[PDB]
DNA sequence: AGCACCGCTTAAACGCACGTACGCGCTGTCCCCCGCGTTTTAACCGCCAAGGGGATTACTCCCTAGTCTCCAGGCACGTGTCAGATATATACATCCTGTGCAGT
DNA sequence: CTGCGCAGGATGTATATATCTGACACGTGCCTGGAGACTAGGGAGTAATCCCCTTGGCGGTTAAAACGCGGGGGACAGCGCGTACGTGCGTTTAAGCGGTGCTA
């Protein structure tokens, strides 16, 4: 195989990763498995979280992950939660909880 | 223009992952975000341990210690075998 | 006729607005507010109407997170409403000014 | 032609749905006023820093990018609109 | 005579925000710290300098805390700090959940 | 070793806090919270250390860690 | 030097350096240096100035850490600035709540 | 023996431009040391930024600048790009 | 593509009426902390001793930046259809209705 | 003759349908960013010496920790008053729609 990707049978295009990090300002230099690292590191997360939204778009009986089902995927997630813990997704919209003096008794 | 994105590789995984499963527009924009945000963290993260090192180059050794700092726990274990797997891997091949 | 009893609509449009997702301020009035606080810092700025709708995004989070932490406070004080003086102990609290 | 007032487009009803969503039941009078106060605070902050963008991108024109940087700046990161 | 329960405690609050020295004596603090670090990696030596960091970092950060904390005893009508408080306090924080 | 964080150095600490008057639960529910504190931040610097590969926290491992966390400090090689 | 040349105390050169290594950009311009080492300069002298004061009024020669943690957080403008640092021997300013006061 | 450098000196000109007849500890000198390396950095990084965000490749005395606007409170600010426009001018004077 | 400007439509907002159930002010009890005197531990300081590890130095070679030529991965562009939103009828749940039936 | 509990209505939500629409997902083709192959140079790794910093162990006074005792005032629970805020309806206002035109 060509694809730098292949070589570390990745998804995600350790090229792109490359030159991104040196039109950025990180260092003089890049190491060559930096990229790689990097690359699959990106692609763990993005199916570690995919996989949640997947399933939350399961049971709202659907075939398109929507941000909601982003949304409810991160914040069922005590982990994923925390890492993105300072952070907002557009049309998310807030996981259903609502305080016990609040309810009838 | 071009504009670049990871809406390939994240359709891609998710075809990997939910096969009969396709992302809306606004949710491929906010992964596209996602994938963005966590680069820097770690990239940036990264470039403060060659510079707390005095050292001129970020090597996968950074961008793993940079990994043990920015994420929690199972998550971090995991990306990290995850990781220095595909670097195995890439050295071979 | 008919009359709910104080606090069955309430928990009733709580669950409502927990199940979606959709905007709670209307569209207009928002940006209006958006490019009044925005001359007032520069004349003559235009937006693209993503930026505002960013903005909004943004700002509905805040409030959100905010009435959950006043909430709390409420809650707190052995109170079921929430009050300015709520509010203010969020943001003493979130280190906000 | 001038503006004026606009903070009180924030209707009563809305400062409403926004503390539903946020799990309020029970709202003091005195509530809405101060949320406005609060709103007021967190725009001014957030388009103080997108303008300062705006101005050094030498533009008349605030993009969604500006406003996605300065939340990223004030600790509020949104995803969803470029970044 | 006996001074009236509550009265040194005002008096010992002007005494250690006029002072700057630490308040944790040294060594329980440093034998802390050892045995927290232990569990995460073995044959560690620490600088002394690294140990003062830590130290100061610590109490600078309770010392805020219970400000935090105690001002929510008062929210709640109270003039004693409890559990409950520092909950609320570090829960808004957003440092626990 | 925690309990030798002493019930009067949780009470000085408050002191300086404001504090007036402190029940009982606090000095353990303190530690637990203490204890969480140094370790998020000890975890931090070490992870500095084993990649500086020393066997010897710096102080430099410590302030950057407490900068990671948000709770930078002054005074130990800014 | 360029200290000199921009009428500044603080380092003009050492600056320009740090600037071009600490990775922030391919290029670095020629008035950055100044323009940021005279931020520096300024700043400096905002706290420098404040803390004096304190140590006079606490009537001391010699600026220790309070001193500055006092100027600091008494200055509404450079406690937001310093919002997130904590100041080794800093100690706290003065506060009892009202309600804790005797009646 | 190794050769580590600071803003030390520096600050003590400064001290004497401000307070002639007063003096510092080293506790505290190490305090304003701390301050100039973090101030440095926060603003150096803001300006980084800049510069990638505009696809530019220079960090000039006008990323500096708005760089110093984001990172400052309202009065700190103003008065911090006075001094910054003016020992630039100044400089740009002699040569 | 941002602003402006218009009018057909109506969903939302406003304003007022009413009373219910919550904010809070009072009380009253019981015990959990503060004060203070004396009894018990280990913090601290000063002093020396030993070797671990970190700091510094000189050397070679692996690795990465830089450069060129070569081409498909990835993008925009176009396009056709089905997931999902929208409108409308209908069944299922409950919160509060007004009655009877139970007990004094 | 009266209080509590039961039944019953109407209200909102839940859901079923059919229905219409435009967004995602696909195929086609065009180009730019990555691959490939090569060089030359300096970073970093490694090994070789150093000495500084850390740990350690020891014993003296000396403050600080401990512990208990006793009673005061603060927490907390119960109650009751007064009223503000939720609810509903009719009235009123302007948001949202899509449609057209202009130039920054």
């Amino acid at each position: 195989a060509k694809t730098r990707s292949s070589r570390a049978g990745l998804q995600f295009p350790v090229g792109r990763v490359h030159r991104l990090l040196r039109k950025g300002n990180y260092a003089e230099r890049v190491g060559a498995g930096a990229p790689v690292y990097l690359a699959a590191v990106l692609e763990y997360l993005t199916a570690e979280i995919l996989e949640l939204a997947g399933n939350a778009a399961r049971d709202n009986k659907k075939t398109r992950i929507i941000p909601r089902h982003l949304q409810l995927a991160v914040r069922n997630d005590e982990e994923l939660n925390k890492l993105l813990g300072r952070v907002t997704i557009a049309q998310g919209g807030v996981l259903p909880n609502i305080q016990s003096v609040l309810l009838p008794k | 223009t071009r504009k670049e994105s990871y809406a390939i590789y994240v359709y891609k995984v998710l075809k990997q992952v939910h096969p009969d499963t396709g992302i809306s527009s606004k949710a491929m924009s906010i992964m596209n975000s996602f994938v963005n945000d966590v680069f820097e963290r770690i990239a940036g993260e990264a470039s403060r341990l060659a510079h707390y090192n005095k050292r001129s180059t970020i090597t996968s050794r950074e961008i793993q210690t940079a990994v043990r700092l920015l994420l929690p726990g199972e998550l971090a274990k995991h990306a990290v075998s995850e990781g220095t797997k595909a670097v195995t891997k890439y050295t071979s091949a | 006729p008919h009359r709910y009893r104080p606090g069955t609509v309430a928990l009733r449009e709580i669950r409502r607005y927990q199940k979606s997702t959709e905007l709670l301020i209307r569209k207009l009035p928002f940006q209006r507010l958006v490019r009044e606080i925005a001359q007032d810092f520069k004349t003559d700025l235009r937006f693209q109407s993503s930026a505002v709708m960013a903005l909004q995004e943004a700002s509905e989070a805040y409030l959100v997170a905010l009435f959950e932490d006043t909430n709390l406070c409420a809650i707190h004080a052995k109170r079921v409403t929430i009050m300015p003086k709520d509010i203010q102990l969020a943001r003493r609290i979130r280190g906000e000014r | 032609k001038v503006l004026r007032d606009n903070i009180q487009g924030i209707t009563k009803p809305a400062i409403r749905r926004l503390a539903r969503r946020g799990g309020v039941k029970r709202i003091s009078g005195l509530i809405y006023e101060e949320t406005r106060g609060v709103l007021k605070v967190f725009l001014e902050n957030v388009i103080r820093d997108a303008v300062t963008y705006t101005e050094h991108a030498k533009r008349k024109t605030v993009t969604a990018m500006d406003v996605v940087y300065a939340l990223k700046r004030q600790g509020r990161t949104l995803y969803g609109f470029g970044g």
